[PDB]
């Protein structure tokens, strides 16, 4: 079949790059279809629903039935998010950054957000919690690395505000989540893994200073984590970036801040 | 009433009244068309 | 054929009418470049012959 | 800055045997031994593997077919072990000449071996095929792996199998050997123009570098969003938290557009399949329609002659 | 205009440089010092290479063809219309990366996430850098670097790959390669695993990461986790572009023979290079 | 044959009969474009013979 | 059967409308084809 | 071969007709793209040798 | 399904086999009177 | 040879049909395309050399 | 050799019925495909070389 | 070697012979290659130059 | 040291080495029992 | 740990035996079944 053409020079591999580009069309509109799921429709800046919705519509909805009888969810759905936003915009036009009237840590807004989710544990497979501390865990022991236990917790401002505990693991996927990290008040608050630099002899926290470990939002009951509290928790840790800034000792920013 | 879109036997027939009418005459329109070629110059 | 119209109790009237207004133009840009490919019924230059354009 | 490249301390307890619905488990085996270096990336946990009958089957299949090109290998530098340690990579079971096409009567010095590790090997590929299905199936999962691996199944048989049937010759199906297949490729290359101007080795090369593109970029974000437990995806999708967002925003002010923490996946599993599809069906454009690219491209627009 | 969710997130703050000049939104675009320097770059590129194609004089967008300068010029200037306009390019596609990097570092920023984004996105900077700016630099003329066209560049790699004969023999190549396949195969066995997990037989309740564990144990004896899978994603596709670099930069500079030459040591080496039989005498 | 309705208790109508619409209309493409393969029966070279043309 | 969810008349009612479009279907395809046979025979 | 219905008992006629309908049309098209490949049985080739068209 | 339902659907299947089978054998034999391939 | 049944205690008679349908389709393509292979035994080839086809 | 039965209080059935049935399949094809690899032996060549088929 | 049999208080069985009938079947398919390639002992070809079929 | 692991390890060496030890003897001319054989029997 | 040294050295220590052996076939001489078959008259 080497090189006979319908018309002109269309043959086979004309054909088959023509259906190609109709079939990669199709495609497209299915995947962003699919990815128009979470947070549509879109909204002006004073929540009323916006003249956009956009070229592709909403597709039709599916239900995922949830485990260990939590329900259903079913998307494309009625989004609110069941909470207060502290903001007020700066600008009457659009497009505009909306500045914290309150403190912004802490009313949780900006990097420092958080998300109502539901006020329960994560579950694994067979039923049980998904994180617990070490002391909870049966088997559960520090297998390699730096073991965090007894070390002291230095802030961003080079002041200790507290020393580890416990940690927290997940059970399923064998990994530490959360340092317990115990105040000299004698309350712990709880530190994702990923925020926390841990060192020979101290375990550094860049997100926070002392000030700030006092108001990390604690945890209901003390052996369990919520998905609520971890949003909550996790939301502070990180604004603790930005919101923190000027009471953190950087060479760096002190050179740049003197600078500027 | 199977429900699958919804609608009912009424709106059903008056949607595809009023579609039917347009697909004559778009169909109209082509046969107009294919006239006019045929005469101008035939393929068969 | 009287009762064809239960079709519309089976297909969603949106999606078959945006369908199908993307099959009909590409069915049309089809035939017409088609027709533009072979010398005889490429009208343009069939007519750049007749009027002698060239 | 911890960046989460790597676990900085590690915990481990009882090993999980794993979900336990639908699935037999006197065919699971025992768990293995746990990894200290495999824990500094991920799980430390080595097994248990599911042992069935397609699980035999790929086995044997796949043992024999190995095992048939190394005793050629072995037949090939004289049984003489240097010279098997040093010409490792030079070895190569070559299939039969053109002048036998399609027939099964190519002596057994010629192409009699191809031909058998040739079963072999399709019947391993195809049992491990049906095994990825019945072990989706098993878990109550859906098949999506089992068609992602028929994507690159379509290009292996094409590659080894379809090709050779329609140009109606054995000689034309790839030689199992390192260097051996690698000269393939470039004569296939060379034999039929530049694969450079067929259109499909463009669009496979186009979602080759979109699935390094679309796979960076989402390990980036997952790890930069890992702060706010955002790794953990089966329950974003089922009850979005902040990690989700402030992935959403991070793309959608960078380059206008987002996806979701469930369709990106969708995303990632297109664009990699694209790649043997479109593949797949270039080689079989290949010289069975077009034996010479180039000149084909100069005809359409491509080359500028 | 906005997500039912994003107006929490757009605060003040968090941008490398001007303050609140263009510390706003063009629709979902946050623009940026960087974004407004980005656009002017991008816009500048695209335009220069509209006024290559009417120079050139085709407007097949397929033919289009942007050539750096010949050898004869080396490394200096050459006429807009004989390697100038390549330059010029260069440098706004350059500018334009760079500062869509520096608006991601922005935006992770104001956002409260790693930077992993704009570290991903400076290795394929530095991988287009290395063939259009390091390589010709370091060998003497702007002429070895690519032209700007959709098929033309595809004949720069030819040229290059076929210089030094079967570019398949140069081995970081061949690690290079090893990683792309890697890569996709990863990615499809990802995407394939999460949707399967999230769409389930059809009907019955939604998955658990236990049982994703679950079946690729089954599979193959050994999960890698989910932190474990983008962990590997990463660097998979980092290993893959710097690899390429690698082998790019070597290639023509220490090495300037045919490669399956350089394969030849192994063969050479003392305890068996001279013994009959095999491929290899 | 008078039974065969029961195929709607199998399978569901919308899903059969998007198939069935692509099935159709990828074959009526491929007969299509074998007749304009072929020197014959490709009607359009045939009628330009025949009307003498060019 | 009990598999997608329609009843007995449901299912007879879809089958003769479908097999009354398939028939109009087959009916113009037989009479194309027989002016294409008529034109130039394959056979 | 009078008991062959009980096979309904062990396998879901969806599937299996499913699974029925993919096969007999992938050998159809098999056995049809042989024929044609074939200098004779490819009947296009033929016919048009036969009536002298080209 | 029970006994009653399979002989009915396999009866129905059967009937829908055969007559698939006859219109095959018809196109056989009208391919075999026009070419013979034995 | 009377107590074989016994293999039916053994194994599952879904699973033993899947496979025996897919091992017996599976060798009749192999048996085929050996004897499609062959010069002779191609029973294309024959029936174009014992009719003067060529 | 009496008590070699005690096997299979060693061995699930099953699994050694399923891996045996595989080997001897794969058996069989590795002799028959050797067989036919030889000029001798190859029965086919050898039937086409006796009757005199070319 | 009177209590070589302490080993299966070493090993459990099942893996045991699994391993040795996998390692036997490798030697033996290992040894008759090796054979079958060497000009002498390649009983195949040995009984066709002594009966002449070729 | 587990004795299990232990014997697997110690098996697979022995079995390697004597199987790279016959490779090397075929490799040489001499040594090689089957093909001094065919010179000696007349087997060319 | 002492099992981790022992395997290392055990291979470590095969390994090398393996590479001198090798390097002193590979040489014409110290090739001791070669030149005893040069002595004995192989050829
Ligand atoms: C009317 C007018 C006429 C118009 C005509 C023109 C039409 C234009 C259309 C434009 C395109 C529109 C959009 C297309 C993409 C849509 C994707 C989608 O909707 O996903 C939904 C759906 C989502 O499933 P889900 O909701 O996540 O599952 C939830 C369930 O609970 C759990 O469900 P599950 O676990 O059971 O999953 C089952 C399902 C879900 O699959 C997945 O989970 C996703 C996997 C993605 C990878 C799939 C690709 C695998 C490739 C197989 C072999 C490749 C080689 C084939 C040969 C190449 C062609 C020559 O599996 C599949 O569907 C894949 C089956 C693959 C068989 C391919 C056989 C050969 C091709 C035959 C064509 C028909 C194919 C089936 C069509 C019907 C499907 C029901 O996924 C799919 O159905 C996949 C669609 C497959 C489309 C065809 C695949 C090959 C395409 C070939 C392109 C060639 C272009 C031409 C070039 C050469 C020409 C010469
Ligand atoms: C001189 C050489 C030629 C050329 C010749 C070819 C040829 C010839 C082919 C490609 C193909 C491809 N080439 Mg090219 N290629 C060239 C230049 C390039 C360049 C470049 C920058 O220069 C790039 C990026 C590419 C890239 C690509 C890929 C997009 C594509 C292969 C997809 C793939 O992953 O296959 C790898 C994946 C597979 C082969 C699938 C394997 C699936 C099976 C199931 C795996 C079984 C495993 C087996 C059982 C082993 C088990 C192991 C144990 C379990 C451990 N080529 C030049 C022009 N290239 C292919 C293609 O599709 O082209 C259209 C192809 O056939
Ligand atoms: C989308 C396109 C991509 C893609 C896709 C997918 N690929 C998959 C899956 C998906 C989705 C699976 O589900 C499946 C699997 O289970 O994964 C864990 C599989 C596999 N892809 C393998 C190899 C491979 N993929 C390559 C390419 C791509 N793949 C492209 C890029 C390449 C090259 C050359 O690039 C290679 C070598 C094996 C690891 C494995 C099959 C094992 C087998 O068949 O064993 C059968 C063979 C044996 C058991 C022999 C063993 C030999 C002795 C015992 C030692
Ligand atoms: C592991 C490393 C991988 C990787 C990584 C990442 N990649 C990223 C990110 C990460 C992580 C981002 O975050 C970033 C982004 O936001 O994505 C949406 C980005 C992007 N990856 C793009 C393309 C891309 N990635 C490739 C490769 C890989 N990427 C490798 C494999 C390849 C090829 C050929 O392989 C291509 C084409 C753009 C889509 C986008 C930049 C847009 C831009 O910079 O806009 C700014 C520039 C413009 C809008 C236009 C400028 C036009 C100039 C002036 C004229 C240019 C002409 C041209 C020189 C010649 C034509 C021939
Ligand atoms: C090869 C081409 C393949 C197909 C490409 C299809 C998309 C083409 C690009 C469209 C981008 C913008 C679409 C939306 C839009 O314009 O809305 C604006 C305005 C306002 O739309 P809107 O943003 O307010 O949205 C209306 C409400 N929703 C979202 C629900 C639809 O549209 C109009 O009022 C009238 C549109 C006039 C026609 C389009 C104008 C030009 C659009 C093209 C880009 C700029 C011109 C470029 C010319 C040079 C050549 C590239
Ligand atoms: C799977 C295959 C993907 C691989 C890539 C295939 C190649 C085609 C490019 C598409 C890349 C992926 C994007 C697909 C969907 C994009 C989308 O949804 O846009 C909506 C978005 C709209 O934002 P939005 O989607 O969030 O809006 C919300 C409202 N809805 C969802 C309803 C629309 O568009 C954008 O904002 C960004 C534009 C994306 C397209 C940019 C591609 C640039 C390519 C330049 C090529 C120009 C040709 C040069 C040729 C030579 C010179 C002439
Ligand atoms: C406030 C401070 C004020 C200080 C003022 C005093 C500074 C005095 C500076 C005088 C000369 C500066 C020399 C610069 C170093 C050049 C290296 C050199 O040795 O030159 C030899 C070569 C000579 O090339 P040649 O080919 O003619 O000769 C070969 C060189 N020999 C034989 C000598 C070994 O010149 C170059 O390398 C030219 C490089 C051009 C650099 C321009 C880059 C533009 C910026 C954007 C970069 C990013 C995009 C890249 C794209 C580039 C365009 C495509
Ligand atoms: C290369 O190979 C070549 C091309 C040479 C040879 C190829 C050969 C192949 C094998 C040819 C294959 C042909 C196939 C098998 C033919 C199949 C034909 C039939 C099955 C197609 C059916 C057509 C019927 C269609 C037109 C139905 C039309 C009905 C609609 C108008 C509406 C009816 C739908 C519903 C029931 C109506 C209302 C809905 C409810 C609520 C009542
Ligand atoms: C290369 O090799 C070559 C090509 C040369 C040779 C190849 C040879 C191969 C081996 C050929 C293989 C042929 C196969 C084995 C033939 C199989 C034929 C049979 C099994 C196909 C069956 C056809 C029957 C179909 C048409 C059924 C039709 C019935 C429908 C109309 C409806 C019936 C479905 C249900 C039961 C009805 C509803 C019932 C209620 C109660 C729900
Ligand atoms: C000392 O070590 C020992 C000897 C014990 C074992 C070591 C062995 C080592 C040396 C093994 C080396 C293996 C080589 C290096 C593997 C290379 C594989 C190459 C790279 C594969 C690349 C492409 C192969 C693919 C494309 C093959 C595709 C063919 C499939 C489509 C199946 C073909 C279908 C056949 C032709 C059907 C024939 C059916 C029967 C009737 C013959
Ligand atoms: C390339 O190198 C060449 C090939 C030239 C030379 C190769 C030499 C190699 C080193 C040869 C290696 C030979 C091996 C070491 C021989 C081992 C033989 C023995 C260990 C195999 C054992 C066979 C016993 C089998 C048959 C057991 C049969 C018993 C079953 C019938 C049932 C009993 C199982 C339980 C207890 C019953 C309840
Ligand atoms: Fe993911």
């Amino acid at each position: 079949m080497v090189g006979v053409t319908a018309f002109g020079n269309f043959d086979l591999a004309s054909l088959a790059i023509y259906s190609f580009w109709i079939f990669l069309a199709g495609l497209i509109y299915y995947l962003q279809t699919e990815n128009m799921r979470e947070g549509y429709p879109l909204e002006n800046e004073d929540g009323t629903p916006a003249a956009n919705q956009g070229p592709f519509p909403l597709p039709k909805p599916k239900t995922f039935i949830l485990p260990h009888g939590r329900g259903t969810l079913t998307v494309p759905g009625p989004e609110s998010e069941d909470r207060p936003i502290a903001l007020a915009r700066t600008a009457v036009s659009e497009g505009f950054p909306h500045a914290p009237t309150g403190d912004p840590m802490k009313d949780g807004v900006g990097p420092a957000s958080w998300v109502a989710r539901r006020d329960l544990p994560e579950l694994d497979g067979h039923g049980h919690n998904k994180i617990k501390p070490m002391k909870a865990a049966a088997g559960f022991h520090v297998s390699a690395g730096k073991n965090p236990i007894g070390l002291p917790v230095r802030g961003c401002d080079l002041e200790i505000a507290g020393k580890v505990v416990d940690i927290w693991v997940d059970i399923p996927e064998q990994m530490a989540r959360f340092l317990e990290v115990e105040l000299k008040d004698g309350s712990t608050r709880l530190l994702p893994m990923q925020m926390v630099k841990v060192q020979s002899n101290r375990v550094h926290v860049n997100a926070l200073s002392s000030d700030l470990f006092a108001g990390i939002p604690t945890i209901k009951s003390p052996t369990e984590v919520t998905l609520l509290e971890e949003d909550k928790i996790c939301g502070y840790v990180a604004g603790g970036l930005m919101y923190a800034a000027p009471k953190r000792k950087s060479v760096v920013a002190a050179m740049l801040a003197e600078y500027a | 009433d199977l429900g699958y879109t919804g609608l009912t036997d009424e709106q059903a027939q008056e949607l595809h009244s009023v579609y039917m009418s347009g697909l004559w005459l778009f169909s109209a329109v082509a046969i107009v068309a294919h006239l006019a070629v045929y005469i101008w110059r035939p393929w068969f | 054929m009287s009762k064809f119209y239960k079709i519309w109790m089976i297909f969603d009237p949106r999606r078959v009418f945006v369908a199908q207004g993307v099959f009909l133009f590409l069915l049309a840009v089809m035939i017409h470049l088609i027709l533009l490919s072979t010398p005889s019924y490429n009208w343009l230059e069939i007519s750049a012959a007749k009027y002698n354009r060239v | 800055e911890y960046q989460n490249i790597f676990s900085q301390v590690q915990v481990r307890g009882p090993a999980d045997l794993g979900m336990t619905e639908d699935v037999n488990l006197a065919n699971r085996s025992g768990v293995g031994p746990f990894s200290t270096l495999l824990g500094w990336f991920g799980n430390a946990q080595l097994g248990p593997i599911y042992l069935g009958s397609l699980g035999v089957l790929s086995l044997f299949s796949g043992l024999m077919w190995f095992f048939t090109i190394g005793i050629w290998f072995w037949y090939q530098a004289g049984w003489n072990p240097a010279v098997f340690l040093r010409d490792l990579f030079f070895f190569s079971l070559e299939p039969p000449a053109p002048e036998y096409g399609l027939s099964f009567a190519a002596p057994l010095k010629e192409g009699g071996l191809w031909l058998i590790a040739s079963f072999f090997m399709f019947v391993a590929v195809w049992s491990w095929w049906g095994r990825t299905y019945l072990r989706a199936q098993a878990l109550g999962m859906g098949k999506h792996t089992a068609w992602a691996f028929l994507s690159a199944i379509w290009l292996w048989m094409v590659l080894g199998f379809i090709r050779p049937i329609l140009m109606g010759s054995w000689s034309e199906a790839v030689p199992y050997g390192i260097f051996s297949h690698l000269d393939w490729t470039n004569n296939f290359s060379l034999v039929h123009g530049n694969l450079f101007y067929n259109p499909f080795h463009g669009l496979s090369i186009a979602f080759l570098y979109g699935s390094a593109l679309l796979f960076a970029m989402h390990g980036a974000t997952i790890l930069a969003v890992s702060r706010f437990g955002g790794e953990r995806e089966l329950e974003q999708i089922a009850d979005r938290g902040t990690a989700a967002e402030r992935a959403a925003l991070f793309w959608r002010w960078t380059m206008g557009f987002n996806a979701t923490m469930e369709g990106i996946h969708r995303w990632a599993i297109w664009m990699a399949v694209l790649v043997t599809l479109t593949g797949g069906i270039g080689i079989l454009l290949s010289g069975t329609v077009v034996d010479n690219w180039y000149v084909w491209g100069q005809n359409h627009g491509m080359a500028p002659l | 205009a906005l997500l039912s969710f994003e107006r929490k997130y757009r605060v003040p703050g968090g941008t490398l440089v001007g303050g609140n000049l263009f510390d706003f939104w063009v629709g979902p675009f946050y623009v940026g010092f960087f974004g407004v320097a980005t656009f002017f770059f991008a816009a500048l590129g695209i335009i220069l290479i509209a006024w290559s194609a009417v120079l050139q004089g085709t407007w097949n967008p397929q033919l289009i063809s942007v050539y750096p300068p010949a050898l004869e010029y080396g490394l200096g200037g050459a006429p807009l219309a004989k390697g100038g306009l390549w330059q010029i390019i260069t440098i706004c596609a350059t500018g334009a990366f760079v500062s869509w990097a520096l608006r991601e570092v922005e935006i992770c920023r104001k956002l409260g996430i790693g930077y992993h984004i704009p570290f991903a996105f400076a290795f394929a900077i530095l991988a287009y850098l290395t063939l259009v700016l390091f390589r010709p630099v370091m060998m003497g003329a702007w002429g070895y670097a690519f032209p700007y066209g959709i098929w033309t560049h595809l004949d720069w790699v030819s040229n290059t790959g076929y210089t030094y004969g079967n570019f398949h023999y140069n081995p970081a190549h061949m690690i290079a390669i090893s990683f792309f396949f890697t890569n996709a195969l990863a990615l499809a066995l990802h995407g394939a695993l999460v949707l399967s997990a999230a769409n389930p037989e059809k009907g019955k309740e939604m998955r658990t990461p236990d049982h994703e564990d679950t079946f690729f144990r089954d599979l193959v004896g050994y999960s890698i986790g989910t932190l474990g899978i983008h962990r590997l994603g990463l660097l998979l596709s980092l290993s893959a572009v710097f690899f390429s670099a690698l082998c790019m930069i070597i290639t023509g500079t220490i090495w300037f023979d045919q490669w399956v030459d350089w394969w030849q040591w192994w063969v050479k080496l003392p305890w068996w290079a001279n013994i009959p039989g095999g491929i290899n005498g």
